[PDB]
């Protein structure tokens, strides 16, 4: 007796919060954090949809989503460590040399 | 009065407009990643608002 | 059922009393008694290996609880999955990714 | 069941809002771990027991451990992050917050016009998930192994020290 | 659904590419050998390409609740495999100058090709999502393969962050679609709606968020700003793969999704896609007017050509030759982009270190590299859609499909964008012949690949009937 709309609304709120954190933060680490919030919110939306329909497909899509989240976190933190090694800062606005 | 071929310049007007529009559109390619994310979210808002308007 | 709601209440009381006991221990410790380097990338590599192999572990966790229902076809699929896992592990060991000492 | 759902959802929302506005990286990661535990509670309230277990095991137990690890390696003392507080300036966040609010209103308006008989909360076990995983979703499992292999190779190639 | 031996025969290029991934991985574990591992990768890709024949004689079937193998999937599998083989061929002479490990490049290329094959066969939201990320993450590695170079690291970071954001958008849209529909197969997206109620708001919002993710993946306006930076910063064989295989595979799965989904017949989705296609054509052509960099120019070119492809996609539910137009256009675009990016890769190879710039300087190329200059001017004329080139046959197909479906705004957009493209493509082609102030068989193999692409572009430009017959032979399930 939990409405499907309430779970989808919670997932949407978390998604837009993660996207806001991705946009407003100059740090690459907080950008990766916001990306993790976004993908976890989308996976929660899939879980809510699967639980409404009584199917394992929502949890299977959750499993694929968190596999993607783990591998993307790995690659993003590797690139962040490379950036910190070769520039000694995590300012994403400084990484802007290609333009026009 | 006609020695500069005014009709030729009138037909060259679209090329000038195309160059100006291309220069104006190249301002969005400033190379900033946060602006690219912001433009993605702007496009998401525009697409979703258009879909709810035309439904 | 009465048994499941009793067990839910017992589990809730267990968590509450455990957290409260540790909190009260800290509070009593505070209240009583008078008063008066750069980390190498191998740490990241090991934690990253743990994350990746933990996700492959979750796939095997889901397989292990339903082995009899999946049959021999599920065994073949999990054998392919585990062979890919072990090939990745062999690749990691042979290239010196998992060697702490150089 | 619903009461746990609303409290866990509220805790997740508040913790995520604390995450995206915080200056300390370790505190932000701690609030993120709290939000992930709350989302796991949401999963358990909806009957997705395997999803909640993996939410704590993998998301709050592996990925956040990797984030915390990297933050220790950087030794982030808030250098030119805490000393500026650019995201706290209203002229910086007033635009993206309005954009996110507009997108949230559009998504919520789309959500509220859907059929909803309610979520029964009947527990869908890990056994049924594993039956579906190695039945109708076999190629998903094998190509997800390939995806994790690709992530491993990429992160090893980039994140070496020499 | 279970898997039969006939289903295993339909699985043949996926199985062969995955086996090649495992075999190349174990060969790298045995001993690091650049030549042997590159040879094993190209042998596996060629084996998948020739196993497409056995796939064809297996017939069209449904292999999973997730995959469907038919002539459509065969054509896109062949295109993805050709792009991957060409990427490996261009990658070897570039990696000859690479100081660090070179063998992981081919592993990432093989995994991305596996993702392209999965997207070719994808009949499901799960397989579409998995194929997109199986393409994207090896491209995170490949775009930043020379991470010591500053531009490659910049392109890698931008591509990784923006592709993770688009993946989150796509997955949230898929979740909303699944909440509306209750099934993740393509044919069931909108099947629970009747009596003119196809425009359900939650289904439309979900498809809009998937449109955001896929339009990032297809460099479509307004999710296009990453394209010149990532195309410029990536290594040139990676730019070749990113221009050809990723775009082709994602457009093929989008073609199949909009063919099979009943909500693909929605008017609002059609108008939104028409707006995106119009803006993509005009913006991509306008933004390449003043580019002195060949890589950024080719990125804006990719935006325009994907706009033309989207115009062909919009008329899918109305016309009958829309997917045949898409196949012909994608074959021509693949060969033209292979030639152009391969000439760029050959002139950028070997990799001359991270501290030395990889600037092209195409001016006066004919006076030291005449064959490469001829190939590149053939590709510039082909990308402009000039007759006697296959790009014109693709543009003709797009225009015929647009005229058939009375999409007059898109037709005018194609004409105007073609004129603007004519300007900048001819500028590059004539700059090749002005005046400005190798030695191994793998470089010669790359030159052979770009020369064969130029010959194919010319020959199918004057005689396109074999390609048309092949594309019409690749009929998906109705
Ligand atoms: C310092 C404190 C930090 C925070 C600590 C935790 C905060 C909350 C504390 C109060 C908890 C109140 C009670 C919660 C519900 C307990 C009962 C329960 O979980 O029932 C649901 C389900 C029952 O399963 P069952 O009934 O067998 O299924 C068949 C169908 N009836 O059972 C399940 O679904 C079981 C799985 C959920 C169990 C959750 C247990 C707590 C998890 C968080 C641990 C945090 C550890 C400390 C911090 C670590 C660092 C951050
Ligand atoms: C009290 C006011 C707030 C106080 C501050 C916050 C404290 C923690 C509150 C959140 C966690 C506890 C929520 C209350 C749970 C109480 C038990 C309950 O409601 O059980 C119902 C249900 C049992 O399962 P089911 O079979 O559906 O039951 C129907 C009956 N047949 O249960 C379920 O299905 C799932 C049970 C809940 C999920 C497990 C526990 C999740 C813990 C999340 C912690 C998040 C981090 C908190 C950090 C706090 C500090 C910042
Ligand atoms: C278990 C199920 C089935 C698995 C698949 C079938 C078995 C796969 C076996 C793979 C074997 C890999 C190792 C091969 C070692 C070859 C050694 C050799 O002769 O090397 C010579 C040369 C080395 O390089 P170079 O620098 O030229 O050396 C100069 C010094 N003489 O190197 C060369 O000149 C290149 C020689 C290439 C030789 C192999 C060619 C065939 C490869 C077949 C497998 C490829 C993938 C197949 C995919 C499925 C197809 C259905
Ligand atoms: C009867 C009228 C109705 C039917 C019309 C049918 C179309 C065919 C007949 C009209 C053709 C008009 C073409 C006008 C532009 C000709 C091209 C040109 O002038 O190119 C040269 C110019 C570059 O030279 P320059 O000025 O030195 O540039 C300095 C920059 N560094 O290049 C540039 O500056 C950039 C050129 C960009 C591309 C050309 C402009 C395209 C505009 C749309 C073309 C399609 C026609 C649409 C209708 C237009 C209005 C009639
Ligand atoms: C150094 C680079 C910094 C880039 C910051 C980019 C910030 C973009 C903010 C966009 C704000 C949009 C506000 C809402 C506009 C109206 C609603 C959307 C269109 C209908
Ligand atoms: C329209 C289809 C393509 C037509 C052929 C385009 C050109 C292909 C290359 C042919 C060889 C070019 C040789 C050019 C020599 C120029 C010498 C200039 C001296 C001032
Ligand atoms: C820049 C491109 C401009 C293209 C203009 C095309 C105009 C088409 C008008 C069609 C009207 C149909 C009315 C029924």
């Amino acid at each position: 007796m939990i409405p499907l709309q309430h779970g989808l609304i919670l997932a949407a709120i978390l998604f837009v919060l993660g996207l806001t954190g991705l946009v407003i933060r100059r740090n690459l680490l907080f950008m990766l954090i916001g990306l993790e919030i976004m993908i976890n919110a989308s996976a929660l939306a899939f879980v809510v949809a699967g639980s409404y329909w009584g199917q394992t497909d929502g949890q299977v899509m959750y499993i694929l989503a968190i596999s993607l989240a783990a591998a993307e976190a790995s690659i993003g933190l590797a690139l962040l460590l490379q950036l910190h090694r070769r520039r000694q800062n995590l300012n994403i606005d400084s990484v802007s040399e290609m333009r026009g | 009065l006609l020695k500069r071929d005014p009709l030729n310049s009138m037909m060259n007007i679209p090329a000038v407009l195309s160059r100006f529009a291309g220069k104006g559109l190249l301002l969005s390619e400033n190379g900033y990643l946060r602006w690219y994310v912001a433009s993605m979210s702007i496009g998401a808002v525009v697409v979703l608002a258009l879909l709810m308007v035309l439904r | 059922s009465t048994e499941v709601i009793a067990h839910h209440w017992a589990f809730a009381i267990f968590l509450i009393v455990a957290i409260g006991l540790c909190c009260l221990m800290l509070v009593g410790g505070w209240f009583l008694g008078g008063r008066a380097l750069r980390l190498s990338a191998k740490f990241y590599l090991v934690a990253m290996f743990f994350v990746i192999f933990d996700v492959e572990a979750l796939y095997l966790f889901a397989w292990s609880t339903s082995i009899r229902e999946s049959g021999w076809v599920g065994f073949v699929e999990a054998a392919i999955f585990i062979f890919v896992l072990l090939a990745g592990l062999v690749y990691l060991v042979r290239i010196g990714a998992l060697d702490w000492t150089p | 069941m619903e009461f746990a759902f609303y409290i866990c959802g509220l805790i997740a929302i508040l913790a995520t809002l604390r995450v995206i506005t915080h200056t300390n990286p370790v505190h932000a990661l701690l609030y993120l771990i709290i939000s992930l535990l709350a989302i796991s509670g949401v999963f358990f309230s909806l009957g997705a027991y395997f999803a909640g277990a993996l939410e704590i095991i993998v998301y709050a137990g592996a990925i956040m451990v990797l984030f915390v690890f990297v933050v220790m390696m950087l030794n982030l003392g808030g250098s030119e992050i805490e000393q500026e507080r650019q995201w706290l300036k209203p002229q910086v966040w007033i635009g993206p917050a309005i954009l996110s609010a507009i997108m949230l209103v559009v998504i919520v308006y789309a959500i509220l016009g859907v059929n909803d008989q309610g979520i029964d909360g009947t527990p869908i076990s890990a056994k049924a998930v594993g039956i579906t995983l190695f039945g109708p979703y076999v190629l998903a499992v094998e190509l997800a192994s390939m995806l994790l292999l690709a992530g491993l190779v990429v992160a090893f190639h980039v994140g070496r020290e020499e | 659904m279970t898997i039969t031996p006939q289903n295993l025969i339909a699985l043949l290029p996926l199985l062969i590419v995955g086996l090649t991934v495992v075999v190349v991985m174990l060969s790298i574990a045995w001993r690091r050998n650049h030549f042997l591992n590159a040879t094993l990768s190209v042998i596996g890709l060629n084996a998948a390409l020739v196993s497409l024949w056995f796939v064809g004689q297996a017939g069209a079937m449904d292999v999973t609740p997730l995959m469907r193998v038919d002539g459509f999937a065969m054509l896109y599998t062949g295109l993805v495999l050709l792009a991957s083989l060409a990427t490996c061929t261009f990658a070897y002479p570039w990696l000859e100058g690479y100081n660090d490990n070179k063998d992981e490049f081919y592993l990432l290329v093989l995994i991305a090709a596996l993702g392209g094959i999965l997207l070719a066969n994808a009949n499901h939201l799960a397989s579409l999502f998995l194929g997109i990320e199986l393409i994207s993450l090896p491209l995170f590695g490949l775009v930043g393969y020379a991470f010591r170079q500053k531009r490659s690291l910049e392109a890698s970071i931008k591509y990784t962050i923006l592709s993770a954001a688009a993946s989150s958008f796509l997955l949230f849209g898929m979740a909303l679609v699944y909440a509306q529909s209750g099934d993740l197969s393509f044919v069931a997206l909108g099947k629970n709606l009747g009596d003119g109620m196809l425009n359900e708001p939650l289904l439309l919002a979900g498809f809009g968020l998937m449109i955001v993710g896929l339009g990032f993946k297809l460099s479509l306006v307004p999710f296009h700003l990453w394209t010149p930076d990532v195309y410029q910063g990536a290594p040139a064989p990676v730019s070749t793969f990113l221009a050809t295989a990723s775009k082709i595979a994602i457009f093929g799965v989008v073609m199949r999704l909009f063919l099979y989904a009943p909500v693909g017949d929605s008017e609002a989705i059609r108008v939104v896609l028409a707006i995106i296609a119009f803006a993509s054509i005009i913006f991509g052509n306008l933004m390449a007017l003043s580019q002195t960099n060949i890589k950024r120019l080719l990125g804006y070119s990719s935006i325009s050509h994907l706009g033309y492809l989207l115009v062909a996609l919009i008329a899918l539910q109305t016309g009958e030759m829309s997917m045949e137009a898409v196949g012909v256009y994608l074959a021509g675009y693949l060969f033209s982009s292979l030639g152009a990016f391969g000439v760029v890769s050959l002139m950028s190879s070997p990799y001359r270190g991270p501290d030395a710039d990889s600037l092209f300087s195409y001016r006066g190329l004919f006076w030291h590299r005449p064959i490469l200059a001829a190939v590149m001017t053939v590709m510039m004329l082909s990308l402009a859609g000039i007759p006697m080139t296959l790009g014109f046959i693709g543009k003709f197909y797009v225009l015929a499909v647009g005229v058939q479906a009375h999409l007059w705004w898109l037709v005018g957009a194609v004409v105007v964008g073609s004129a603007i493209g004519l300007y900048y493509y001819l500028r590059v082609a004539v700059s090749l012949y002005l005046h400005a102030p190798p030695s191994n068989w793998q470089y010669s193999a790359g030159g052979i690949v770009v020369l064969i692409s130029a010959l194919l572009v010319l020959v199918l430009g004057v005689w396109p009937q074999p390609l048309i017959s092949i594309v019409r032979l690749a009929m998906p399930l109705m």
